[PDB]
RNA sequence: GUGGCCUAUCGAUCCUUUAGUCCCUCGGAAUUUGAGGCUAGAGGUGCCAGAAAAGUUACCACAGGGAUAACUGGCUUGUG
RNA sequence: CUAUCUAGCGAAACCACAGCCAAGGGAACGGGCUUGGCAGAAUCAGCGGGGAAAGAAGACCCUGUUGAGCUUGACUCUAGU
RNA sequence: GCCCUGAAAAUGGAUGGCGCUCAAGCGUGUUACCUAUACUCUACCGUCAGGGUUGAUAUGAUGCCCUGACGAGUAGGCAGGCGUGGAGGUCAGUGACGAAGCCUAGACCGUAAGGUCGGGUCGAACGGCCUCUAGUGCAGAUCUUGGUGGUAGUAGCAAAUA
RNA sequence: AAAUAUGUAAGAAGUCCUUGUUACUUAAUUGAACGUGGACAUUUGAAUGAAGAGCUUUUAGUGGGCCAUUUUUGGUAAGC
RNA sequence: GUCGAAUUUGGGUAUAGGGGCGAAAGACUAAUCGAACCAUCUAGUAGCUGGUUCCUGCCGAAGUUUCCCUCAGGAUAGCAG
RNA sequence: GGAAUACUGCCAGCUGGGACUGAGGACUGCGACGUAAGUCAAGGAUGCUGGCAUAAUGGUUAUAUGCCGCCCGUCUUGAAACACGGACCAAGGAGUCUAACGUCUAUGCGAGUGUUUGGGUGUAAAACCCAUACGCGUAAUGAAAGUGAACGUAGGUUGGGGCCUCGCAAGAGGUGCACAAUCGACCGAUCCUGAUGUCUUCGGAUGGAUUUGAGUAAGAGCAUAGCUGUUGGGACCCGAAAG
RNA sequence: AUAUUGGCGAGAGACCGAUAGCGAACAAGUACAGUGAUGGAAAGAUGAAAAGAACUUUGAAAAGAGAGUGAAAAAGUACGUGAAAUUGUUGAAAGGGAAGGGCAUUUGAUCAGACAUGGUGUUUUGUAU
């Protein structure tokens, strides 16, 4: 022949791991971050736009809203190291944000052979930003210039050192 | 053979194993034992100490058979006899039937005491032998009768 | 770094595996270790050291040594050892009828136990009658017995049989060993 | 007290020669000469751990040397 | 008459790789290294500073327990007479 | 004490250069900071030492596994290995449906020596493993034999009237 | 008359008590040496460390050396 | 320079290697001469020069003692494996 | 008079941010919190999510960039050298073989060992069988003639692995091979003493000696193979002038 | 009985395999050098079989392009394969008194691998795929 043989051919059946010892402890948020926050959006679709944080989800993530009809921001689930937590403050008590959770963004996987030549929404969804939106606007008419707060975008300008800001 | 050997080993490494500074040349000491009452001086006195002189009395036309005298110690002495015979010759430990022993068709010519036989009689065919020797055996109760 | 008060990776110097290709000695190796290993005897590890041996140092035994040795006081009935080899010896006429472990038996030692009685018995055996040693005696033989060592520190003022092939007058007998010629030693 | 008050003042093999024991051998067996051997010194190698030994080569040669000269260069600076 | 240009023919020595300098240090005089200066394809004719240019295992000197030639009241011998 | 005079050499010229003057100089001090194949920690390789493990059923006890320390290197020594020509054995081995060889900025393994594969060319035998054996591995030797170059389309091919 | 370097000892093969041999020694069982028997054990006789200690055989290469700190010789001095 | 002679020269012939021949230089002796050329002994000897063919791993030096017609080298002890 | 503060030092005080790594692979153990169940950051990382699923990461190769980088081999205290060799390619090419040996190692046998000069026999240079010698070894020492290894459990002392006994173990004691040191005994040589005796000049008992040996003291060798090394041989390869 | 690198004749090989092995695998002691003694080489292979290229055309001719034999002219008497130095053409890339190399990465070119798996499952055709 060509080549001979090895004298043991070692097994197959896979040694189990070990039992590890690493629980999962839910997320130690920050201090800065408090439901009725305003927020920056670093990156994204909506980087740079100012938003509103509403719910810590589970999986250690945070609901937002621009709202819609300020900034054309729905509902939506973002990282909190992606964001920024700024001094502002404005009350959200008597919303019935309870409803949501992970499941509620399901995106339904696409298979392999859906593949896009070139190139919609849920009712559910559009009318339950427009259910949520109302109650926060009603808020946002109280102070001043708000609306335009929102509205508007940040952004840095010669001279802007984040080091020395403060947000 | 040579494929254990260690030229195979030294093929690349430049010098062989005999040095880049002593340079393995032919013959730099001399040839043979020269040397011997000169550079040499020192191995012979130590290992080799009575090469360099003569001694002792010529002895023209040596024939090294005058002195065959190969010898036998006591201690053996039975070794000639086959161990057929040897215990029956052993417990029958007695006068008038000692058994005899032809040294010399053996091939050995003397006789030497090296020690203690057991104490039965024997009787002895030899053409040399020694003081002690003797002594044992008829001390045993045996006897030595010489031949040529 | 590191200032190195002993040599680094030196071998311990000493003898494990016997590098024989004998599949049997490795068999009897392989038991012994084992032993050595579970038995908390030091026996055990003196017969496994001993395997390992060279020729020259598993040199032969005489029953003569032997007889010696179960001559001894309170060893009559104990059970002998040799790791090598054991020889006969016509230089004595009695033996008892001792039992005896070694590798190898020459016929004329084999004949001579048995027709006193007694039995040559290997290793393997042994093992399996005394594993932590009961009742045993070892013998090791002579090595300083051999004609090299005769020659071995040779120098002047030691006794030390010089190397040579030819023995007589004129080899040796001159300048250095007699005070007439020149010196002596 | 085993040479000089102490520290230096001297010498191998081989060969020769002398003293001793009157001992061993001369190998077919003996005697007597003679020779050879054993032990201890002397005859000396000063290149002194010890070859037996005259020059020249500007007619020259070979192996090699920068381990080593004649130029430079370099450190040095006596002398200048 | 050559050299020069052209047609035709067409070698060799030499060649570690190659080809700008200063100073420094360094096997004490570098083309390469270090710091500086500088540096723009491909080349022609000349030149004779340099490449410690080439040429030849220095022919002077030394060593060699290598020789040879020549001499002589060296050592040892010898043909002849 | 600093500075100056003393203080003069040969290619152009060197605190390393630029350049610096309440310094980027001299003296001294307090901190922060940069970075070495050194130290610490971790992983991996190897060696060495000390150890554990025959129990049936499975392979390999010179095996598997655990622990710790260490690793520079000329001359030189020892060991484990790769490769080449050939022998004894075996693979009831490959092979004209294409062996060996050769080319291959195509791929894979190995610390490496080297090994294997694919494509191309070609056309007749060759290899893997266990052992044996030797005319056994080249960058050199002012090496040997052969061949080929840069120099170089250069020197030059010019005496004897045309 | 220093400093630095240097030798030895710091226990079990030791200490102590007793009494046995001898052709040595002594005026002498007086000693000397080697011994029998008996007591003295983890503080067994200073500290630290020990990476294992001890031993043997055999063989290679080497036997051109050089620099520096300090001591120092010759030399004017020298990368002598 | 010499050019009618110690002239120049052809052919034939003699002389052969420690030998020849030499108006003498150690010149010539088939491009070879302070001892030709060819082959053999002969792969002469060489303490001297040059070279000495694959990997990895592990250990790791000496240039110092004493003797030598020894000083460019050996034996010896040491260092190392 | 009463305090604070700095400076130095401590916490088995708290807390935030950042970087690198995630080795291992059923449990086994140390531990915390717990009434317990059990859980735990406790003997090495798991969980959640997304994109792509292809030259995208990756590899190779060429180039560019930043930093470093002197041309190899050699003798040498010291070479990049203004020290030698080297223009380039291929192929060839240099510690071998043998006689006799040492140490060490494997193997057979073992006070013996070695078949192979030779014979027999044969499937024919093979393989198989074998006698007698011989070699080496078992006895050394002396120039040689020649002599020739136990007073004794083949000694005593010290120390010794190991074993046996007692002992839970600790340790104590008995035996104690090899080996080392040492005092003795024995063989031979040398120097003495010189019994019975006697061809009256032969013999050499006995006892000794700061003497001495390559010795005995319950044998260890013989043969084959192997590396390494030694000597001789062309002797690692090439190399002279010379005779 | 013993010797035997010569001669004649046979047989074998852990030998060499065309720079090796005798100096010579071929018209080798040949050519060739030298006055001479003496010295002394290099050089093997088409293909199974010459079937070794009819014939056309360009060219003065050699030769070339076609054609054709042939399993194959990538076998054409400069012939087995047909390496390297070295060279030419094409293609790619770079290029200020060198080039080359190492660490890292970009850029360009180029390249391998895993992508199924078992599986609830029959939404099934060839009815069990």
């Amino acid at each position: 022949t060509a080549q001979q043989a090895p004298k043991w051919y070692p097994s197959e059946d896979v040694a189990a791991p070990k039992k590890t010892r690493k629980a999962v402890r839910p997320q130690k948020l920050r201090a800065s971050l408090v439901p009725g926050t305003v927020l920056i959006l670093l990156a994204g679709r909506f980087r740079g736009k100012r938003v509103v944080y509403l719910k810590h989800l589970e999986d250690n993530t945070l609901l937002v809203t621009g709202p819609f009809k300020v900034n054309g921001v729905p509902l939506r689930r973002v990282n909190a190291r992606y964001v920024i937590a700024t001094s502002t403050k404005v009350s959200v008590e008597g919303v019935n944000v309870e409803k949501f959770n992970v499941e509620y963004f399901a995106k339904e996987k696409l298979t392999k052979k859906e593949k896009k030549e070139a190139n919609e929404i849920k009712t559910e969804r559009v009318e339950d930003q427009k259910v949520v939106d109302k109650a926060l606007i009603a808020e946002i008419k109280k102070t001043p210039l708000l609306k335009q707060y929102l509205s508007a975008s940040f952004s840095l300008k010669n001279g802007d050192k984040p080091h020395m800001l403060k947000f | 053979p040579s494929r254990f050997t260690k030229t195979r080993k030294h093929r690349g490494h430049v010098s062989a194993g005999k040095g880049r500074i002593g340079k393995h040349r032919k013959h730099p000491g001399g040839r043979g034992m020269a040397g011997g009452q000169h550079h040499h001086r020192i191995n012979m006195d130590k290992y080799h100490p009575g090469y360099f002189g003569k001694v002792g009395m010529r002895y023209f036309h040596k024939q090294q058979a005058h002195f065959w005298k190969p010898v036998l110690n006591l201690d053996k002495l039975w070794t000639l006899i086959p161990e057929d015979k040897r215990d029956q010759y052993l417990k029958s430990a007695s006068k008038e039937t000692a058994p005899v022993i032809d040294t010399l068709a053996a091939g050995y010519g003397k006789i030497l005491g090296k020690g203690r036989i057991p104490n039965v009689p024997v009787i002895v065919k030899a053409r040399f032998v020694s003081k002690l020797a003797e002594e044992k055996i008829r001390a045993a109760g045996g006897v030595v009768e010489l031949i040529a | 770094g590191i200032d190195h008060t002993s040599k680094q990776h030196k071998r311990s110097g000493h003898r494990t595996a016997p590098k024989s290709d004998n599949v049997y000695l490795k068999l009897l190796v392989k038991l012994y270790t084992f032993l050595a290993r579970r038995t908390d005897a030091p026996f055990n590890k003196v017969v496994l050291k001993a395997l390992f041996l060279s020729k020259i140092n598993r040199p032969p035994v005489s029953v003569s040594r032997i007889a010696r040795a179960l001559k001894q006081e309170g060893a009559a009935n104990k059970t002998v050892v040799v790791v090598g080899t054991v020889t006969d010896d016509a230089r004595i006429f009695e033996f008892p009828k001792t039992t005896v472990a070694a590798l190898r038996f020459t016929a004329g030692a084999r004949a001579k136990i048995v027709k006193a009685g007694g039995e040559c018995i290997t290793l393997d055996q042994l093992a399996v009658r005394a594993p932590k040693g009961q009742n045993t005696l070892i013998l090791r033989g002579p090595r300083n017995s051999r004609e090299a060592v005769r020659h071995f520190g040779m120098g002047p003022h030691k006794g030390k049989a010089p190397r040579i092939l030819s023995t007589g007058r004129k080899f040796e007998r001159a300048r250095g060993r007699r005070r007439s010629k020149g010196f002596k030693v």
